[PDB]
Order: C-alpha cells, then structure tokens, then sequence
C-alpha cells in the first residue's frame, strides 16, 4: 500500500524537475524588461543554490514552500507599471533564493525514507523526466504571447518575437509552477580528490552552455524561443532519457567494475568532445549592421556617417529598419522596412544541423552522466555540494561577463546605460562562447587523461 | 430581460473648465455594463468609457465616469472646444442591447 | 480596423432588400458584429446580432422578424436581409464590434459592453 506514497513523492520530484527548465528559459525575458547587464542574470539564477546552501511528512513541506517562492517570483508583475513599448528586480532575486529553500529536505529524505521502508530510485528517476519536456512545452507555448498580455489589445503590438526587443509572459510560468508545487504539498500534509576537479571542469561548462544556448541560437542564427524550445522539448529530452536508461543497461551489459567504467568515462568525454567541437563549421557568416562593425559606406571598421554627418539625429537608441540590400541600420533617423534583415535559407537549413549535432552531444553526455555517480560515502556529499556550489553560481556570471565584453549597441535609462544587450558582434560572440566551452571541455579531458593513466 | 435606461438632462449649458455632471439611470435590472459613447454631427460615435469605470486607449484623461447606486455618472474635468456633441449612455446584457436619449450639451 | 457596409436605397413600402458588411484586420469570425439604427435627428437603437460563426440571432421587440442577420464566413461577409421596411426603418444604419473589453484579469464579472469600431453606413430610407 505504499504505491500512493511512491505517487506522492513521484508528484513532488517533478516540481523540481520543471524548476530549472523554468528558470533558464525565463532568463532571457526577464532580462530586457528590468533592463538589467547580463552580468546580473547570472546573480539571478545563482540565487537558486545560494538558497540550497544556506539551508545546508517534512519532506512534503519544502513544495509549499517552493510554490511560495515562484508566486513571489511572479508578485512584481501585478504590482509595477507598465514596460515601455528601477531597482525593482530584488524581489525576483529574493524569490528565487526561497525557492532554494525548499529544495533542501526533499530530494534526499525521499531515497532516504525509501530505503527503510519495504528499483525505487530506478522508476522515481524513471518517471522524473517527464516535467521537463512539459515545462519545455509551457515555454513554447508561451514565448508566444506578450509580457502585458491580459492588460492590453495584443493586436496594438507592434513588436514581434522575431525581433530584439520583445519580451513574453515569463511570470505564467512561475505562476503555473508554483501552484503545481502548491498542489503536489497538499498529499503530504495528509499522508502519513582529482576527480571533483575533473566534474567541476565539466559540469560548470553545461550550466553555462544550458544558461545561454537560447542567446546562441537567436544571434547567430535566426530561431526564435517557441521554436528553439519545442525542439530540444519533443527530441532533445527523450533522447536523454534514452542515453540515461542505456547507462544502467550498459553497466549490466559489460562488467565495467572499476577500470571499465573508468574507460567508459574517458569514452564518452571523448565522444562528446568529438561531436562539440563541429559547431565551428556550421558557423553561418555574421550579419551586416551598419554603424556598429562596417562604417555607413563602404566595407571597413565612431567615425559618422559622411551622409548623416549633417542630419543632427541622435544615438544610442534601437529601432532598427533593414536595407534591401540586407544591412540593418539603427534607426530611420540615420537613414526598406521596419525589422531587420533575415539570413538566407542558408542558416535557416544549418540551424537542422545544429539540432543534429546538439542532439548526439547530449547523447553521447548522457552515457557517463549516469555512470559517474557509479565510480565514486560522505565524498558523495561533498563533491555534489562543491558541484552544486560552484557551478551553479559562478558559471553564469562569467559567461555574462565575457557576452557583455561583446555587444556593440546599449540602451540608456536615465543614466548609467547597463542596459540589456540589443545586438551582439555575432563572430566575436560565437568566439568567446565556443571558446570558453572547449577550453573548460579539453581541460577536462587532460585531467581524464591523467587519472586514467594512474 | 426589459433593460430600460433613461437620461435626464436634455440641454446643458456648461462654460469652459468645468464640472458638468452628465446623469442616466438605470430603470430595470442594473447590470454594471454601462458604456458612454459620444457622437459629433455627421459623424460616427466613439467610445469614451466602458463598465463605468475604464477608458478608450486614445481618449483624454478628462473625462471621468463613475458608478452610485443606480444613477451612473460621467464628469467632464474641464471642458474644452473639441468637446461640445451629443453623449449616449448604453446598456448591455447576455445580447440584449439598450439605448439612451442622449444629453445634448452647449453653452 | 475598418468595416465598411454596401447596399442600401429608396425601396418602395413593402418588399425586401439586403445589406452587406465587409471587415478584415480581425479574425472575422470571433467578433460579434451588431447592427445599430439612427433615424433621423433621434436617438440610437439596436437591431440583431451575430455572435460568431453560430447565428445566435436576437432582435429588437419593436422590428423583430421582419429582418434576418446571417454571415458569409468562408467569404468574411455580414448579411442582414429585411423584408417589408414600412415607414420607421428609415435611419443611417451602422455596423459594429464588440471591441476588446477593458484588462481581462477582472473584468470577468461584468459582461461585454464596449462597441469601438464604425462604419460610415449609408441610408436605407424607405418611401413612396
Ligand atoms: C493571489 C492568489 C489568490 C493567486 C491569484 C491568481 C489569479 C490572479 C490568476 C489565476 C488564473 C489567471 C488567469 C488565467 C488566464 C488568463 C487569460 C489570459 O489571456 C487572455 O485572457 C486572452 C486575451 C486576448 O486573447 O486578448 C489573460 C490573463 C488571465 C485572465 C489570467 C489572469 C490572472 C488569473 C486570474
Ligand atoms: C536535458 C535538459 C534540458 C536542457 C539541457 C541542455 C540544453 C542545452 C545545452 O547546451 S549545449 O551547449 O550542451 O548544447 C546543454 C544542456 C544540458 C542538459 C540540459 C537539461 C538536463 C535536464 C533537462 O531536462
């Protein structure tokens, strides 16, 4: 009769796996609203396991908790004024530290109350994976709509998702999933050395990459949320669910006991590196955005314009307009339509590639991701705690320092311009992200390397 | 239903910058889904408010409707010279529309 | 964005006509479009409707069941077709929207009241 147990606790682990989904496809919404630098959407979301640390039946209390946290995520649309068409974000910040909070007693008293009474863990993590790609959806879903909607005539609109500036309905994904959380509390209040070096210098490459692969695929190639969204949602996680499954009957399939396993790690590194590395040649060309990389004439790298060194108009602004040509210039003052200038079908057949290649990169991860708790009691502990610490932290804030190192055009809000990017130098992005990313991969993989060979 | 709605005043005679205090009322069934519309000569009415409390995304942040009881009100802030035409009052229920004699203002 | 209605003229008492409404910038389906009278220097009155693709027609207690309200959806069109305009029909009659109602968070309670768009209209005056 402990079935109904297994359900609640069931029910209780996919709040937790819908909660990062939420946040990291959030962080790109709630970033040109507050108008705040990329560098302090990596303080946002490290908020989340600053939370964890400080709070490093029972069990059932940390999802009402959580559900609290992700209203009070939401709480500052109702009470604000209107986004134009602040100090303010503290509360998203404070928000997402509660939802830590929560997160403390629930994943490991659940195996731990599982073991005493009466596998478990094997369907739990089985059925774990479902609200992720519910939560994938959601967002699809939602990245469709504005950020005001039930508060304004959508056809009034005149921004679309195509473009930079627009922003969707973040705080109905923290709505919906903090009442899922609320829901999931209800059942349980009536129920009754080398090697954590090795793992960081992987680990904190993911969260980075998971953090901004939706700024990748909106710069350099032209993809929008909803539908960079549902493709990693309907392929990407049954995928991964596959390659974790062939983990477990991999391990039974050869006894990998102590060296095998150590092989399979140093494999499926190997692999990944061997499929990650391929985003270099699929690299479509960066586009033309006059005034910012090529001068008004002419094909060179702030000297005016010679034509619009007598038009007394203004800078540091964006609404930009697109040449027939294909150059994008920042404002009609400067200078066919409203918008910008698409890519050729060129990158629009490339992007296919893409979601080819990161489908088998996260295939190939997902291999040694379920083996690596198999190679290594309280060490367990610490190196999940270190992981969690560091990675989580500090992976966005220097990605968001390095981005922020790269955006030619700003905006200004009545002072200290801060604001978020509108427009990144695509090659000088593409470099440092990818760059960043391989380096912490190959120094990873010397440290295989060495561990393997002792 | 039988939604009736009537409008007292007929010809006001408000100067410029003031407080005139446009008054229908509901006969039967007060439903709160009143709308003032306002309609110029030759021309086709505009939406100023509706349910008696929000405005028409355009319009000057004069005008000022309110609801009491049963005798919904509407009160220009201060008039100006793009402001003397004809004021209706209609009420609207579960496809039952009603109209009102309309309060024809001047000076 | 615009509704513009044809039709219209100096039929004689008795017999029938049929007037056209013709609307894009909106999804022609879900807007229910009302018919709205004007006679000549007097106040407003409604006369049909025609919620969605669903007829739901309803009329007013004074013309009732002499006009008929329908719609070409495949062919975005609104028709009103009246049969024996005997003398008080004569008006500038008006096509209309039930615009979008004020913030839907809590206007739930209240029901649909705003008409925010117009036609021009043309007469259909009826006379020997
Ligand atoms: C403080 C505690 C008690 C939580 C309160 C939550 C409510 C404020 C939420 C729950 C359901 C929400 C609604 C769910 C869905 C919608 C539809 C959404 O889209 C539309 O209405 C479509 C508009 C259009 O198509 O033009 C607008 C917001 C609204 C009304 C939401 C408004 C806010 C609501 C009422
Ligand atoms: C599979 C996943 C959804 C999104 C995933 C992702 C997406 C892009 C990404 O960027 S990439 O540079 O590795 O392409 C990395 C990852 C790493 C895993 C991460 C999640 C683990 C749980 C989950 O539901």
């Amino acid at each position: 009769g402990l079935k109904m147990f297994l359900a609640a606790l069931s029910l209780s682990f996919i709040a937790k796996t819908l909660g990062a989904i939420i946040m990291k496809s959030s962080i790109i919404h709630i970033e040109r609203r507050f108008e705040i630098s990329s560098s302090l959407v990596g303080f946002i979301d490290g908020s989340f396991e600053i939370g964890n640390l400080l709070v490093i039946k029972l069990i059932g209390i940390g999802c009402f908790i959580m559900g609290i946290g992700g209203v009070l995520t939401a709480l500052p649309h109702f009470f604000m004024g209107y986004y134009r068409y602040s100090y303010m974000w503290i509360y998203v910040f404070m928000g997402n530290m509660l939802r830590g909070i929560g997160e403390t007693p629930i994943v490991p008293l659940g195996l731990s109350y599982i073991d005493d009474f009466a596998l478990y863990l094997g369907i739990l993590n089985a059925i774990a994976m479902i609200g992720p790609i519910i939560g994938f959806t959601l967002g699809s879903l939602f990245s469709k709509m504005y950020v005001d909607i039930g508060y304004v005539d959508l056809s009034t609109i005149r921004i679309t998702p195509t473009d930079s500036r627009w922003v969707g309905a973040w705080w109905l994904n923290f709505l919906v999933s903090g009442l899922f959380s609320i829901i999931s509390s209800i059942p349980f209040f009536f129920l009754p050395v080398m090697f954590v070096l090795l793992t960081l210098l992987q680990v904190s490459s993911y969260i980075g990459a998971f953090t901004y692969v939706f700024k990748y695929v909106e710069q350099q190639y032209g993809q929008p949320s909803s539908k960079a969204n549902i493709l990693l949602g309907v392929i990407t996680i049954p995928i991964f669910a596959s390659g974790m499954f062939l983990g477990g009957y991999i391990i039974k399939k050869f006894k990998l006991n102590t060296v095998g396993i150590a092989k399979f790690s140093c494999f499926t590194a190997v692999m990944s590196l061997s499929f990650y590395l391929l985003y270099f040649f699929i690299l479509c060309e960066n586009k033309s955005v006059a005034g910012l990389t090529m001068t008004y004439d002419g094909n060179n790298p702030v000297p005016l314009s010679y034509c619009n060194s007598d038009c007394n108009c203004d800078e540091s602004q964006w609404e930009p307009v697109c040449g027939n040509n294909g150059i994008t210039y920042i404002s009609p003052c400067l200078a066919a339509h409203l918008g910008e200038c698409p890519r050729d079908d060129a990158c629009t057949r490339k992007f296919y590639f893409f979601v080819a290649i990161q489908v088998l990169n996260l295939f190939f991860s997902a291999l040694g991701g379920t083996s690596h708790v198999m190679l290594i009691s309280l060490a367990l502990g610490f190196h999940s705690m270190v992981i969690r610490a560091l990675g989580g932290i500090l992976a966005p804030i220097y990605f968001g320092a390095l981005i922020d190192t790269t955006c030619i055009k700003w905006s200004t809000n009545n002072c200290g311009t801060r604001g978020s990017c509108r427009t990144y130098n695509s090659t000088s992005f593409s470099r440092v992200y990818l760059g960043l990313s391989s380096m912490l991969r190959v120094s990873s993989l010397v440290l295989y390397i060495i561990l393997i060979y002792a | 239903s039988d939604i009736q709605m009537t409008q007292s005043p007929s010809s006001l005679s408000a100067s410029v910058g003031d407080r005139v205090t446009i008054t229908c009322r509901a006969s039967q069934s007060v439903s709160s889904a009143v709308a003032w519309y306002q309609q110029k000569p030759g021309k086709a009415p505009k939406l100023l408010i509706y349910s008696a409390s929000s405005l028409y995304s355009g319009v000057p942040s004069r005008f000022s409707g309110s609801r009491s009881g049963t005798d919904f009100t509407l009160t220009i802030s201060s008039l100006q010279p793009e402001d003397f035409a004809t004021y209706y009052c209609q009420q609207s229920s579960s496809s039952l529309i009603t109209f009102g004699q309309g309060t024809k203002v001047e000076i | 964005v615009q509704l513009v209605e044809s039709g219209g003229g100096l039929v004689q008492p008795g017999g029938s006509l049929r007037l056209s409404c013709a609307a894009s910038g909106f999804n022609f389906s879900s807007s229910s479009i009302h018919w709205v009278r004007q006679a000549p220097g007097k106040g407003l009155e409604w006369v049909a409707s025609i919620s969605s693709s669903s007829g739901s027609t309803s009329y007013a207690d004074s013309v009732k069941g002499r006009f008929t309200i329908s719609a070409d959806t495949s062919k975005n069109t609104a028709y009103l077709q009246m049969n024996s305009l005997r003398a008080e029909d004569t008006a500038v009659y008006y096509c209309a929207r039930y615009g979008w109602g004020g913030p839907w968070y809590y206007w739930l309670r209240d029901s649909r009241s705003g008409i925010d768009y117009w036609g021009q209209g043309t007469l259909v005056t009826v006379s020997s």
